């Protein structure tokens, strides 16, 4: 039925199927390193006549050192990032400052918590790995889910295959991590979460904060990622 | 536009032990010009509480309906007719509901509760009501106020006229009214001398010099 | 009061992708110095005057719009397609971005989709244009999402219909060639062989403003 | 099979959502009161089985003002709603007009909430006083009937509670004779026995015109008589 | 309009006039400057008559609710911050007023003063009125602290005696109020005092 | 009116207020008054002006930081708190008048100790000194005698002595009390003395 | 600040001064009072110029959407028709005097908008400061169904009497023929005699006394 | 939400339930002080402070560790702590857990009683001071009934803990004693892994944390106490 | 009002824009309170706007004005050019027309491969004075224009301009009171930017 209305075992409907949802929607890869926060896509291709040269529609861009990579319904997403924008905009024109991501995901789950809980309206089938740096406790990432039980981590895989590629990050995954060698590392679990063993380098997409006192927040291009695909071959850092 | 003017008048209170006596006149007088002869300005409420005011005749036919919709809608939902104690609480929140605007008309309640007790609250114009033994309002407030000062409390060494009967004491009412008509213009004519005793009210009149 | 489904996915939007899915076919291609559009105007009769029937509407000087579905649709998300169009060129004096007005529509399609009591839209735009940017072809989805096209068809039977476009295309073609290869993708794509002056087309015109082709002006291109 | 609807009605003539809370309320505790011609004297248990509980948190006895006290039936969750709305217009009541409001003015406007047409509040109370004319003791109930009972029971035992009252109710008894009285039916339906904890009577005397909560110890000196 | 407080080792005692003046006409002689806002909160009134009698009894409202809703004893900080919170809304309304509210808290003997403009200001000697200048002289003049009930009622009636000789606004019965551990006691009207004389002459 | 010097040093900030509560024009309601404003996360605000609004806006700013530093376990930074109060007061004033004067003062890792000077008006500025009221025409200049830089914390309370001193003779009500709110290394006593 | 209109037998021409001010002194030598609604109509106003700038793009762009929304050109009569009613409840607030005017169905009009809400149709008018300046050397040559070059001439002459006889005006004068075909952004007249050339002094570079070099290098 | 044929309410005894699919949360009461404890469950090498999940802190001296849906207790205590200090503004007094306690089961009552809103499916409890130097640790219910205890379980399989705490618990404790019989309470998740119970020891209207540290000292001597 | 007062002036060379304003922000009309309140903010890197009046609304617009532009500038990977920022402040200001928004702000910066001057002024109300030479706004601006009007070659070099847009401040603020001490000078090129704090009268 409704969003409203319970069910005999405790759980939902609606913020159960929107969980759901987001398992048939392209992988996203978060991942914490030593110099700055990095994140991965998946471009779903519908056909070859699309840009792929100056658009993505995986990671956007929140402030001008928070940024996240969403991953679910694609259209709802844009609601949630124009929504985003005015809260990192709003804490900034508030109190003269940049926003804490963790003052940010509980001011964006809320709007989420918000649907789950009255209004009679379909909850938001979306769910990002959000990450960026502070002055307050440096690099951070979160990820927040269509019900608003948001959790901080080091490396995330929602999106299609999660399970596989989570488990990636459980053994190759280190304490201190460089940023070319975190790159490496966020690189095979993006390829092998789609079972193939090489990207076709028209397809996933990368980003990387690496806060310089300036918060840099460098995106990529298809060329730059070549380089990275190239190192893969002869360092292959392999499925496990 | 000044929405304050002054029709001019008087209420005088007395009391005793089972007894109140309120009395006024009737002259509705405008700007400079006496208008009509015949306007009370008491009007009854229950069997023993009667209300008694001299301001501006708009917010006085408006404050007396306006007190007797709230006092008859009291009535049929409690069943019991409603003292003074309550009635003097009612309008306070009466007058003080218009705050910013208020009622240019002073008022006078007057009647008895229990076995005997004459009580007879007054106040302003705001709303903050305070018990008294005796009282005048209106326009002859200065000029009477002090006549009925030396009758209850005392300035003499010998506190003269020690007991009050209702008899003397109504034409004490009626001498203190024809000496308010003398010498102050607004004070009418036509009185209403009403006394509130403890089986119910008169409506003993008394026609003054009309001047 | 559109909600999920147990599989994941809404299935009023599913819905209202098949009714674009049966209408006329819509077709735009970028090309380097400006981006065309096409559509095959189904005739009924030849009471129904060409010049107030169209399906080529602008937003500005510069920003052409294609329908593809509900007829009764094709204004009302054009009132407020011009309305952001004018509420940009009000604060901001210069002319909008189709990047900052296609993310405003898409924004208006996905608020009839959550909201309860109402319906979908039933249609797919193409907007496209010259921008400061280079050129752009954008095409809108019912649920409320965009992409960032270079040739696509929304109309009925794409599945073939880009077909044509994914073999009979370069990343380099000019404006006049690309007439010839629209025309190909509509008159050789399916029935409707008769194209005597009734396809509309729309073309950036090389940074100059947006031009809608004349009925003559077509014949020149529609005899090969 | 009429249920969809709050405002349906039936084919003979009586409502429905409303019914459906008249079952409600006789799974709470059980109560009494009895209004005696020198005031009412009220009686409820006290389910504090788990004995980790405060034991004064939690009271089915409340008060709507310091002359009219109430007891509690069905949703607990739903009768603090009402009580707090009762103890705001009684309270109201007394910033307008200086005397205390009655009883039958109170119960009038504690059922007229339960009249939302949200849902209607399963809970029934037993609003008791000494406001005027006496001591007054009602009993409201979910579909808004207000009637005056001089001696009744609310709760999952209010079924035993009333034939009890029917052959004990005498209308010369004074606080101590209903005091007893008040206790012989709790002695019938309870599942434990007559404590010094789990009664929580209390009275409103004619006298001082005020309600006083009877303590631990001055229960254990009226639970003793053996009725 | 004077008003007193002290705040000695046992009660505070407040004492107060009874002349409700108008201009150049005194109105009445008995109004009632003593409020009890609760069994053992009592306020005061000052300056205009009905602007703060509504609220002061308006604040009787939000206590008894409280003393219910909570069932437990207000606090005067709390009862002195809602008539401080009240008045915002009518500040620039010309509204005139001054409120001494004093009483027995959980913690000590909370005193606190109330203005219009909200100067919720606690202490130990407040005064407000027309005539309170002198009032808050004669006590600084003569205050210890450990003044004894016996001889301490007697300042408040001398303060207030010196205050309203002085001073044309006060006038009439002089109250006196004494609040308890829990509850108040009660001195009602002098109304001519001569504390000074031998019913000789005139002094200046 | 009322004094609020307040001087900025290298590694503590100090902040001086007049402990008057004026009444009216003539008499003193109470000495040793209340007009600071402490919070948890090392900050003291002060304001200036009449109790009234003095009161309502020191509260309105206090709990409103307060339930700031517990939505998130973290604590309000002294350049944000400056600016959130400036923009509470340009709010409060196209309807309301808010005759206050305040004085931000705190201190973070980040930046080091800091303070703000403000006015009825919107006029945030960081600043290393300054003072208000009508006192502030007597104090704002015997501070740049005696600022010299890497000044030590006990240097600043002989700076407020050859300060107040001054207060005590040339100005119109000669004020003797005086409150300190010292903010040396992560601690804020209260130094108050007279004259 | 003297805006001159008139029409002539197929257009309307239009001329003003391009000279702002604040009272005392010269805001700007070069200030464009004209505009472009469209493409067969312009406006030009007086009166204060805060005020102006959103009322010709507020202009401009509504009759642009009305526009789109119809094929044909908009007409001259719509336009006054819409400021009016703003005008008339920003009666104290908002003060304009706006003479605009083209070519459309009907004749060449020019309204003329007064800032408490009147306006109506005018041949000739002038309007700003200097306007009765502008408004003396019209009535005495003002012909009927004059040609092109037979009012490029009067409002040249009209602007000119209304530069040198007022104080709040002067810079160069511009005008604008809005015939059915297209527009003419003409600027002739531009005070070339040259009274008194100046003489700016480049300063040599030593130093100017300056503590702080903070100099940055982002790209 | 409405009622049911027999008297019960599908809206809200489903949200009850809900409450039993979540992380245990276990009060226990003392002398001047109140420790608390929850058992919560993370994966490890990822999630490093599970964004303080439970202990949540309200004002200087008033803890609150819910147990039920996660994603739901931002709301709860959002419109909590607003509350919280709202209350220190107009009343100038740190809010008693008494009034917040009474505010939040007020919520959640005013979200069942509404139509068209679902249930607050959360359960929690309030451990704070009152206004003398006292500490009442209060528990609410998603139904909206609260009431004070000595010790008190919520989550899932509360019964078999709580039923424990209800025969070994003491009067008054000692610092160590009390936390070492909320530590006994490793009866909901096997094992006791140290990376799992969280405590903190409210006092002196102070609250803190306990490290981990001393954490392993005591968790330890559990496993030698079975034989 | 003339309360608080401040100048910004707004200066175009050949290639490269300057601005330059006091910093002496006063409580009264004749007090100091502080040196060290910039008039000049960083709205881009390629816009910089220059504020003068009432503080009240310096720091308030400009933080709106950084809320709307911030906000504005994520909506596309590219920055945002002055033409579009510039027609803006006009529509910020009007919007709020009877609010008292008392600011005169400068906004200067690259029109833009090639790069243009383009100075712009304004007035309380939002009047859009468009000037492709020097421009100048606030409670300074009679002692400024004459300034700035005998003093002002067309095109000049990198380091020429900053000497003339020196001596055209250290010149006027000497001749004001109220506009004290303190002048930012910011000279930019399309790659380097300079931040000079000249040595006025400290008087």
């Amino acid at each position: 039925s409704r969003t409203t209305t319970f069910s005999p075992e405790g759980r939902l409907y609606q913020v159960e199927y929107a969980l759901e949802a987001i398992n048939n929607a392209s992988i996203t890869i978060g991942l914490i390193t030593k110099d700055g926060v990095i994140l991965g896509a998946d471009k779903v291709f519908i056909s070859k006549l699309i840009d792929k040269a100056n658009n993505y529609e995986k990671i956007y861009k929140i402030d001008k050192h928070i940024f996240c990579g969403v991953a679910g319904l694609n259209a709802d997403a844009n609601i949630l990032i124009n929504q985003s924008r005015l809260y990192a905009q709003r804490y900034l024109y508030n109190y003269n400052e940049v926003q804490p991501v963790s003052q940010l995901v509980v001011q964006i789950c809320d709007i989420k918590q918000s649907y789950t809980q009255y209004g009679g309206l379909r909850p938001y089938g979306v769910s990002f790995l959000i990450g960026g740096y502070d002055t307050k406790d440096g690099y951070q990432l979160y990820h927040t889910d269509p019900s608003g039980n948001y959790s901080g981590w080091f490396a995330t895989a929602i999106g299609t295959n999660n399970l596989t590629a989570s488990s990636v990050l459980k053994q190759e995954w280190k304490n201190d991590m460089t940023l070319e060698e975190g790159l490496l590392l966020a690189l095979k679990t993006l390829a092998k979460s789609t079972d193939t063993e090489i990207p076709k380098s028209e397809k996933i997409e990368l980003a990387y904060l690496t806060n310089k006192d300036g918060e840099v927040y460098q995106k990529y291009l298809t060329e730059k990622e070549i380089e990275e695909l190239i190192k893969l071959y002869t360092q292959k850092y392999i499925k496990e | 536009w000044y929405p304050y003017i002054d029709n001019g008048g008087t209420v005088i209170g007395l009391t005793g032990k089972d007894y109140v006596i309120l009395a006024a006149d009737t002259r509705l007088s405008l700007s400079y010009s006496i208008y009509t002869r015949f306007c009370p300005k008491i009007s009854k409420l229950t069997d023993k509480c009667i209300i008694g005011s001299s301001g501006m005749q708009s917010d006085i036919k408006t404050l007396h309906s306006l007190l007797q919709k709230k006092i008859q809608l009291f009535v049929l939902e409690h069943s019991h007719y409603p003292d003074i104690h309550v009635i003097a609480r009612l309008l306070c929140v009466i007058l003080y509901s218009r705050r910013f605007f208020p009622y240019y008309a002073f008022n006078i309640l007057a009647g008895v509760d229990e076995n005997n007790k004459g009580v007879l609250y007054n106040y302003d114009s705001v709303g903050s009501y305070c018990e008294a033994t005796h009282s005048c309002v209106g326009s002859g407030s200065q000029l009477i106020l002090p006549i009925l000062d030396n009758r209850v409390e005392q300035k003499n060494q010998l506190i003269k006229n020690t007991n009050f009967n209702l008899g003397d004491d109504i034409n004490f009412v009626k001498d203190a009214i024809t000496s308010a008509t003398e010498r102050d213009i607004y004070t009418g004519d036509k009185t209403l001398i009403y006394v509130i005793d403890k089986m119910g009210i008169n409506v003993n009149t008394l026609d003054l010099k009309q001047d | 009061l559109t909600t999920f489904s147990p599989t994941g996915k809404l299935v009023q939007i599913e819905y209202a992708l098949n009714r674009v899915s049966s209408s006329s076919p819509a077709l735009g291609i970028r090309a380097k110095n400006g981006v065309i559009i096409a559509t095959e105007k189904k005739s009924p009769n030849e009471l129904i005057e060409e010049n107030s029937i169209f399906k080529i509407q602008q937003i500005s000087e510069h920003i052409g719009i294609v329908y593809a579905g509900m007829p009764g649709d094709f204004r009302v998300l054009l009132k407020r397609a011009r309305k952001e169009a004018i509420r940009y060129s009000l604060q901001y004096g210069s002319e909008i971005l189709v990047k900052e007005l296609v993310k405003i529509i898409a924004s208006i399609v996905q608020e009839f989709t959550q909201t309860g009591g109402v319906r979908p839209f039933g249609l797919s735009l193409l907007i496209c244009g010259v921008d400061v940017y280079g050129y752009h072809l954008y095409q809108i989805d019912p649920s409320g999402c965009y992409f960032n096209w270079m040739a696509t068809c929304v109309g009925k039977d794409y599945q073939n219909n880009m077909s044509f476009l994914e073999k009979r295309y370069n990343k380099d073609i000019e404006i006049e060639d690309a007439i010839h290869t629209a025309i190909l993708t509509l008159k050789e794509s399916y029935e409707g062989v008769l194209n005597e002056k009734n396809i509309e087309i729309g073309v950036a015109y090389d940074n100059k403003p947006f031009k809608i082709l004349t009925q003559n002006e077509i014949k020149d291109y529609l005899i090969e | 099979e009429y249920d969809r609807g709050v405002n349906t009605f039936s084919p003979e003539g009586r409502l429905f959502q409303v019914e459906y809370a008249l079952g409600a309320i006789k799974l709470g505790s059980t109560a009494v009161g009895i209004c005696v011609n020198d005031g009412v004297i009220l009686a409820s248990e006290r389910r504090i089985s788990s004995t980790l509980i405060e034991k004064d948190s939690v009271e089915k006895l409340l008060s709507i003002d310091d002359h009219i006290g109430c007891a509690m039936s069905g949703l607990m969750a739903d009768a603090r709603t009402l009580i707090d709305y009762a103890r705001v217009e009684c309270n109201h009541y007394k910033f307008i007009y200086n005397e205390n409001i009655n009883i039958k003015s109170c119960v009038e406007l504690i059922s007229e909430l339960a009249l939302d047409f949200s849902r209607p509040f399963g809970v029934a109370l037993l609003i008791g006083g000494v406001d005027k004319n006496g001591p007054c003791l009602w009993y409201t109930e979910p579909s808004g009937t207000n009637t005056r009972f001089s001696a009744a029971s609310i709760g999952s035992a209010q079924e035993g509670a009333e034939l009890l009252l029917q052959e004990n109710y005498k209308k010369d008894m004074t606080f101590e004779q209903a005091e007893i009285l008040a206790l012989t039916v709790l002695r019938q339906v309870m599942e434990d026995k007559l404590s010094t904890s789990n009664v929580e009577i209390c009275a409103i005397k004619k006298s001082d015109q005020t309600f006083y909560k009877y303590n631990t110890d001055d229960i254990s000196r009226i639970i003793d008589v053996l009725p | 309009t004077t008003t007193l407080a002290f705040k000695f080792k046992d009660g505070i005692i407040v004492a107060v006039d009874s002349r409700a003046s108008m201009g150049s006409f005194i109105s009445s002689q008995n109004v009632e400057k003593i409020i009890e806002i609760n069994k053992n909160i009592l306020g005061t009134m000052a300056g205009g008559a009905a602007d703060c009698l509504y609220w002061e009894k308006y604040l009787g409202k939000i206590i008894k609710i409280y003393e219910l809703r909570n069932n437990e004893k207000i606090s005067v900080r709390a009862a002195s911050t809602i008539l401080s919170n009240i008045l915002y809304q009518y500040k620039g309304y010309g509204l005139c007023c001054g409120i001494i509210l004093s009483g027995y808290d959980h913690t000590g003997f909370n005193m606190f003063y109330v203005d219009d403009s909200g100067k919720k200001v606690e202490g130990n000697l407040f005064s407000c009125g027309s005539g309170s200048t002198y009032a808050y002289s004669i006590l600084d003049s003569a205050y210890d602290y450990n003044l004894n009930l016996d001889q301490a009622v007697e300042l408040a009636r001398n303060a207030i005696y010196h205050a309203t000789f002085r001073d044309g606004g006060s006038g009439g019965k002089v109250r006196v109020f004494h609040i308890h551990k829990n509850g108040y006691d009660k001195i009602i009207e002098g109304e001519d005092v001569f504390d000074l004389h031998y019913h000789y002459t005139n002094p200046e | 009116m009322d004094t609020l010097i307040g001087l900025r040093g290298n590694n503590f900030v100090v902040l001086a207020a007049d402990t008057y509560s004026i009444n009216s024009i003539i008499k003193l309601k109470n000495d040793d008054n209340t007009k600071f404003y402490d919070i948890h996360g090392n900050k003291c605000l002060l304001l200036g002006g009449s109790i009234g609004d003095r009161l309502q806006f020191g509260e309105f700013i206090r709990k409103n930081v307060h339930l700031y530093q517990y939505q998130n376990n973290t604590d309000m930074f002294v350049k944000s708190f400056a600016f959130f109060t400036r923009k509470n007061l340009a709010y409060y004033l196209r309807r309301n008048p808010f005759e206050v004067n305040c004085l931000i003062a705190g201190y973070d890792k980040k930046d080091g100790y800091q303070l703000y000077w403000c006015d009825y008006l919107s006029n945030m500025d960081s600043v290393n000194k300054g003072a208000h009221g009508y006192g502030a025409y007597l104090v704002s200049a015997i501070l740049d005698k005696y600022y010299h830089e890497n000044l030590t914390v006990d240097e600043a309370l002989d700076i407020f002595k050859l300060c107040f001193e001054e207060l005590k003779k040339r100005f119109l009500l000669t004020q003797i009390n005086y409150e300190l709110r010292i903010m040396y290394d992560n601690k804020v006593e209260t130094q108050y003395v007279t004259v | 600040t003297t805006i001159c209109g008139l029409v002539c037998q197929n257009a309307v021409i239009l001329g003003a001064d391009t000279r702002a001010t604040e009272g005392p002194i010269v805001a700007d030598k070069n200030c464009s009072k004209l505009h472009y609604i469209s493409k067969n109509i312009w406006c030009a106003g007086a009166g204060v110029a805060g005020d102006l700038e959103h009322t010709t793009l507020w202009l401009q762009h509504n009759v642009e959407l009305h526009r789109l929304n119809t094929n044909t050109q908009p007409r001259v009569s719509m336009c006054v028709s819409r400021l009016t009613q703003e005008l008339f409840k920003y009666q104290g607030y908002k003060v304009c005097a706006i003479v605009l005017g083209g070519v459309d169905v009907n004749g060449p009009q020019l309204y003329g908008i007064h800032p408490h809400g009147s306006s109506c149709l005018l041949p000739f008018t002038a309007l700003g400061s200097g306007s009765l300046n502008a408004m003396a050397v019209l009535e005495a040559k003002y012909r009927d169904n004059m040609t092109i070059e037979e009012g490029k001439n009067l409002v040249c002459e009209a602007i000119c009497a209304g530069i040198f006889n007022d104080l709040g005006s002067g810079g160069n004068v511009d005008i604008c023929v809005i015939t059915k075909d297209s527009y003419q952004h003409i600027r002739p007249y531009k005070e070339p005699n040259m009274r008194l050339y100046h003489l700016p002094h480049p300063t040599i570079y030593p130093k100017g006394t300056t503590p702080i070099l903070s100099e940055k290098i982002e790209y | 939400t409405v009622f049911s044929p027999d008297g019960h309410l599908l809206q809200v005894e489903h949200a009850l339930e809900a409450v039993k699919k979540g992380g245990c949360a276990v009060a226990i009461k003392s002398s001047n002080f109140a420790v608390l404890a929850v058992e919560k469950k993370n994966i490890p090498k990822l999630q490093n402070p599970k964004t303080t999940e439970k202990l949540i802190k309200l004002d200087e001296h008033n803890c609150l560790a819910f147990a039920g849906l996660n994603a739901d207790a931002r709301v709860l205590v959002n419109k909590t702590r607003l509350e919280c200090q709202r209350y220190y503004l107009n009343m100038d007094e740190p809010a008693p857990v008494d009034y917040i306690a009474k505010y939040v089961a007020k919520v959640q009552q005013k979200f069942t009683h509404r139509g068209g809103v679902r249930p607050f499916g959360i359960a929690t409890l309030i451990a704070g001071f009152k206004n003398n130097k006292e500490i009442c640790i209060y528990q609410t219910e998603p139904s909206g009934i609260y009431a004070a205890w000595k010790a008190q379980a919520i989550g899932k399989n509360a019964k078999i803990v709580q039923e424990f705490l209800e025969k070994n618990y003491q009067e008054n404790m000692e610092q160590k004693d009390c936390i070492f019989l909320a530590l006994k309470a490793i009866f909901e998740v096997v094992e006791l892994s140290s990376k799992n119970v969280e405590v903190a020891l409210l006092t002196e209207k102070d609250l803190t944390f306990i490290e981990e540290q001393e954490i392993n000292s005591m968790v330890e001597l559990i496993d030698q106490e079975r034989t | 009002y003339n309360y608080n007062g401040g100048c910004v002036l707004g200066m175009s060379g050949s290639n490269c824009v300057a601005i330059a304003c006091d910093l002496r922000l006063g409580a009264n009309t004749f007090t100091t309170v502080s040196t060290k309140f910039s008039k000049i903010f960083k709205m881009n890197n390629n816009v910089y706007v220059g504020l003068s009046g009432l503080a009240t609304d310096i720091q308030t617009l400009y933080e709106i004005l950084r809320y709307r532009v911030n906000l504005y500038e994520v909506r596309q990977d590219a920055e945002m050019d002055v033409e579009c920022f510039a027609n803006m402040l006009s529509s910020i200001l009007y919007s709020n027309r009877f609010s008292p928004y008392f600011v005169n702000p400068i906004v200067v910066g690259f029109k833009l491969v090639n790069y243009e001057p383009y100075l712009t002024a304004y007035d309380l109300i939002g009047a859009k004075c468009e000037t492709r030479d020097f421009v100048v706004n606030g409670v300074t601006s009679e002692q400024l224009f004459g300034m700035c009007e005998s003093l002002y070659v067309k095109d000049q070099d990198e380091n020429g301009l900053f000497e003339t847009i020196s001596q055209c401040l250290l010149s006027a603020l000497d001749r004001d009171c109220i506009s004290g001490w303190g002048a930012e000078v910011l000279v930019l090129t399309p790659e380097k930017i300079i931040k000079k704090k000249l040595k006025a009268r400290m008087d």
